[PDB]
């Protein structure tokens, strides 16, 4: 569960 | 009523190789394989990519504090030493180096054989896990983890020959972050593994030369007081391993702690995004390409997601 | 179209003293990791010798504030000229108090604004002098020299590269009254700012047991004991040489100020690292500005304009 | 379409890419975000050179300011070994920016950087007479140092300069051109660094290996020799690509040409020079041909014959 | 009828750092906060104490951890035998947090040669167990409670007879019993909790001096009506030196016979202080951020609406 | 505009009498943390010495609903005078019957309002006199001297400031006659509310073995037995002064009451726990509505309105 | 622009940074939510101070009720130690206010609190005999309480009134002002506090540390004394910072100078004391005001010559 | 009433 | 996932 | 200039900001 | 005044 | 000539952004 955690700040930024 | 004196002379989405960029450096083991190809910066020359990956087997003493460094040493996994219980290492300490395959193919056999096929180097990214393998009934401990900023300089002192002269040799500053825990750190049981990586601690992406002869540090004939250091760094005979360069990297520093009575065993893996430059009289010539040209928004988002990551995580989210 | 922090960095690189508080947060720059700020004041009295030439370095060299020495009147420094540090307050906490102690609380460095400020005391029936400032480019690099030992082998050393331009006044420079003050910055040389490394062991330049003409520097610089002060580093930044000339029979008094924007790296065991917080994140319109006020200001100006 | 382009940027591409395309004035300065007082010093180069038969002459143009090339000679059919050694041949004026002592380099300037490296070789020769071809390649040559220690009393431990990159001479680069003599060969060099820096002045330095330091304790292929120092020396090594170029004569030949270089570089004078007169600020940030710079730099080739120069 | 006279006729980046230091902790890189955006603009000093500690709890025992906002003090513990609570032959000991003596010195009258007033912004507390899972066995309980420091005043019969005021402890009955309000789990779950202001503003407060026991020497327990005592050892160790407008917290772990209880403790702490220009911390200040008051609301909303605790497992 | 807490502290601030039950909840501040509300009532009727002055005191006192004190017609209290308290129902169920057991249950307080009434219940032919009131800001402070022990000390005691206001009549102030009645409120004198401690062991202003001189007070305040009546605080409020004078040979009789709205902060072990609750949030309309209102008031009204 | 203020705010403002400015003092009350009955006192003072040559002078202008400020001299180069004692210099008008004994201080008044705290130094020498500097700085000093156990018969502690952040008068403060002595100087002090709040009227005390305690177990640097009861006192300590003030003056100097102060205060009268005829409601809240308040404070430098006061 | 004297205040300071 | 809950709470309100 | 001059000017940039 | 040159540089830019 | 070369590629990249 690492590569959505990182699409994740992407997403919010 | 004095006169002034006069003066004079008075005056978008991201690209293909940007996304690999960010896999190779973030989340190594969640592909099938290594996506990452270059460094999207404004360097466009000729590069040669290897990608260094370590499957390692190792049992902890209990009664011991067992340290594991992850320095940007090419060609070098990392550096481990063991101490008694409840306590830090101290000048009586020496770590020992365990290298990556095919270290001879690349960096030759001898001291001074170090820059027979590349040149430079640098980095890109870098990471560590461990993975418990005893099961629930024999085990007891924690894990540890921070980082430090380790970086190589130069120590000079007064040599009595005659006639006298004085001495410049190489020296590592930053290393008496390992002798505590730092506090910004992750902390949690055995049983549940950690991941974790480091990254760039500059501005920008800089190439950095091969050091050659370089097999201790301090190296033969001097002291350890007199340069400073807290510790001892050995590696060994030219012949298996030695010190090529370091880079602009943070160090990673894992201590394990185990009672007496505990039977701790895992495996640690070892990742590495690194880029090379060739010699055009050497065989690793006809692999190597042209690295990819900037991006910007690859950058910042490189950038923010190292800054918004934790220290660690267990190994359930590697 | 400034960030805060943008215009916090241009207060502590271009107006010190024209605020309550120092309101600096660091370089809005690409780096965004951990550092620790530290803003260095030095308030001293200070007053020069009638019928003697004082000269004011005001080098890169954390922990030291500047280096002073003194030549007869019309003559500038000599080989046999050596110049003495005064330190900031507070170095012994930071540096510790041994040659091979100067990392144990922080690992590197890297500057973002110094300037110094003089202002005269004396009365309207006493003062008698004049003031002229100029800057120098100085690096610090190596040198090779051989050595006839037994076997013979070869020596390499530390070496100040570029400390000829203290030996004359260039063409861009500022003076005047002594009556009038003095004020004046710095600005960084390189494009980019970069994090140095901290050297150890360094306590004279040349070296003991090194002859001055082998290194080829014009003079000697010499900081004392080690458990007072001594030699971390160098940064990236010009260096501000201030001349003082005093007629005999005359009495000048003034107050020396400096000030330095400074960012460190911190060690995880150091008390230090409680104070610390994370480098602004990029900000390009406040580095163009930067370098635009740096290029298009004047050496100096007098104190009343400060 | 170049009207989006600062005067700065079109001259420091033409000083970077094309100096014999212009009668003077190729270009004046790095537009980068660095607005300092910089010198820009331009040199120029005029030698005849003859290549004698059966023999293999090599000759590289390395970064080394105040020096045009470095030359040696082989029996043809060879490379250099470690009994080859290598010598200079200066731009006009090295003593008068340089000094005349080991350790007075740095009384003039401080500080350097590189922002262009060319060179051409047009033959003289009759076309009843040549024979012979002409290769030329870049390696990535830098400047470090290496460690050994050193028995003495008490033992001690030595640090000196060592190059590291050198063994790319021993054989020829894939990528390469290769043609007749009588056609010539015109090349260019491209910085190495994602941006321009500084570099430091260097003092004390003749030899490289230098005096009582022997070969092979060094890890170097060969040896480079500067001679006498009241008339070259080593001042430093900028960040740029070695040029390498062969010119093979087999016996009964008769071969002639004449070879020019170019540069374009940036020096920080001291306020005690006389040179510091003619300073400057250097020019403001120009992204454009800072992009144009890296694309034009990867879309070219690695030679073209000398009629195309 | 007599004569009547004289009658009347989107959040900044500061307020998400302090929510950041406020709430979530141990989950960045970095610990972000850097002040509390208030109306206060002064020059202020920040500093974030974080201590690593392991413990191993006595098998058939209890022991009370409280966690109350003391500066440079990181909790106080006590052990009862088992199913017991804290009787009038109870003292309770502090660990300090690293770099105590460097703040406050090694006398209990040079308290206040740095700083003179400080006031809170943070504070938490986690639990982690290194214990296989056989050998533990227990559970774990949390409670805040709501102590303050103020004054008791008696009669002495001196000659001439007078009068006296000393310090006392208000509030520490809640110790005695559980609360209604608690977060009870296994012990192999951790624990994860943290605490909010109880006062409608943020106000410095002072530093007080010379305070080493609750009771003071030559003061019994019946006169000043607590129940039971805080001592604090050496003076050249450890010290009192303020109370802040924060809520305790109270731990009770509970090990039955024949239990292996081992964990790590850790607790953090986002403060701010006032140094004197004297001191050498005065080079490390800046200023407060300004006001927000959409960051004070939602301060105010996420504090209403958290849990008590929740497991280590989302720390 | 209004949220119903803060129409409910408005009511419980102004108009206690006019509604069936108490509404007052909470104090509508930034403060959301558990508190426990009380509502204190007291209802006694009183008869007045004839020849007589008489002076009743209203002080922000928990579980106190005021003082009493008498002297002879025309004058006004001396250094002989002592007042005495009077309490509401259920003291020691809260504060114990101890000195040093006061903060047993609660640990922090905080005032709302606090109200007065006078209702006369004579007829048209025994009835003489009149009724005065103002107000005082009384508070409480601390006082230092030497004391001449072996080895000589200081000493450090509590005392009362602003306590000559009731030797005389301020010029805003309420007269009129005894059948008339009287109807008076505080109101909060500091700019937000903030909770005050639980003092111990305090039975009689100024304490045992010490002097009325070495104070400054103008009079002494008693409360009495341990067992009965203390004093455990005084609120941020201020201190309503009523004066009742009847001339000899005249009945005079009335019924006394009074109002509180008051907050705490329970003890986890406490038994008040169970009936507590959270403050209501921020209500900036209610604020300023309770300032303008509090501002805009007379001094006393008469009991028919 | 100026207009989205009322007047109440505007004159607050002014009785808060700028008193000089005006021929009569602009104010009627702070403007936040407290709306009770004040009394407004401007207290200003006009006292003309000479230094003596060969030593350093301190003023402290401290938050302390009908008293101007506090001074003490030591050796030149020095700095106050245990045996220095700072003697205060009275308002016109103390005895008028809080009575001729230590135990009648509250008779008249029973709070305060504090709205403005301005001083100013005018040189009145010659050009030709002056010497020396002035130097500025602020302290955050507060009142606060110290415990020590005493040996009697029986045994007993103690508690006793201290001052704590006295230590920041040893040693000048990285934020300061220094220039010529013959400049003169302006400075202004603020609120360090969220919100203004009232201060209790303290009783009894005439010297700190008090009688029969001995200095080093209050932990006080050195000693504030007032004399006799009659003629001053200390009666509370406001919430705002203490303007420390050293002056130096070298052998042979002449220096002298006017000193200033101005203060806005606001009381809380008794029914029985004079006072309460002058009384009024303070004024209602004003958001902008108190915004404009803090951004001005925090904009202002330490501060001016006193040619721009 | 007192209640209606409050409620007056409130309409005209409304 | 700690600091994901906070978010929850401040976007629900807003 | 004068203080108040100042104060107006830093008051009205402020107003101007907002 | 230095500030004031900061500024009016700034506008001009 | 080259610097046509130059030119030409110049124009060409400039052509497509």
């Amino acid at each position: 569960s690492m590569w959505e955690r990182v699409k994740s700040i992407i997403k919010s930024s | 009523q004095t006169a002034p004196v006069p003066q004079q002379n008075v005056p978008t989405r991201l690209s293909q190789p940007g996304l690999a960029f960010l896999k190779c450096a973030f989340a190594p083991p969640d592909f099938n394989t290594d996506p990452g190809k270059g460094i999207p910066d404004r360097f466009e020359g000729k590069v040669v990519s290897r990608k260094d990956v370590l499957n390692q087997s190792i049992s902890f003493t209990a009664g011991q504090d067992t340290f594991i460094l992850i320095a940007p040493t090419p060609g070098v996994a990392y550096w481990s030493a063991s101490v008694p219980a409840g306590t830090f290492p101290t000048s009586a300490t020496t770590f020992n180096p365990v290298n990556y395959p095919g270290f001879t193919s690349m960096f030759g056999t001898t001291s001074t054989s170090r820059s027979d096929q590349v040149s430079s180097f640098r980095y890109a990214s870098m990471n560590v896990g461990i993975y418990p393998t005893s099961n629930l009934m024999q085990f007891a401990g924690s894990i540890t983890v921070w980082k430090c900023p380790v970086k190589l300089s130069t120590v000079q002192f007064p040599v009595a020959t005659d006639p006298a002269t004085s001495s410049l040799v190489h020296t590592l500053v930053g290393l008496d972050g390992v002798l505590a825990v730092g506090p910004d750190n992750f902390s949690e049981s055995f049983i549940k593994g950690v991941f974790s990586q480091s990254a760039c601690n500059e501005p920008d992406f800089e190439f950095n030369d091969i050091l050659e002869g370089i097999q201790t540090l301090p190296p033969a004939n001097v002291s350890l007081g007199s340069t400073g250091q807290p510790f001892t760094m050995d590696s060994g005979a030219e012949a298996t391993s030695g010190v090529v360069g370091w880079g602009n990297m943070d160090t990673i520093v894992i201590r394990v702690s185990a009672p007496e009575g505990a039977v701790n065993s895992a495996i640690l893996k070892a990742w590495s995004c690194i880029e090379y430059r060739p010699n055009p009289n050497a065989m690793l010539y006809q692999f190597g390409h042209d690295s990819p040209p900037l991006d910007e928004v690859a950058l910042q988002e490189y950038r923010t997601v190292a800054r918004s990551l934790p220290v660690a995580v267990i190994a359930a989210q590697n």
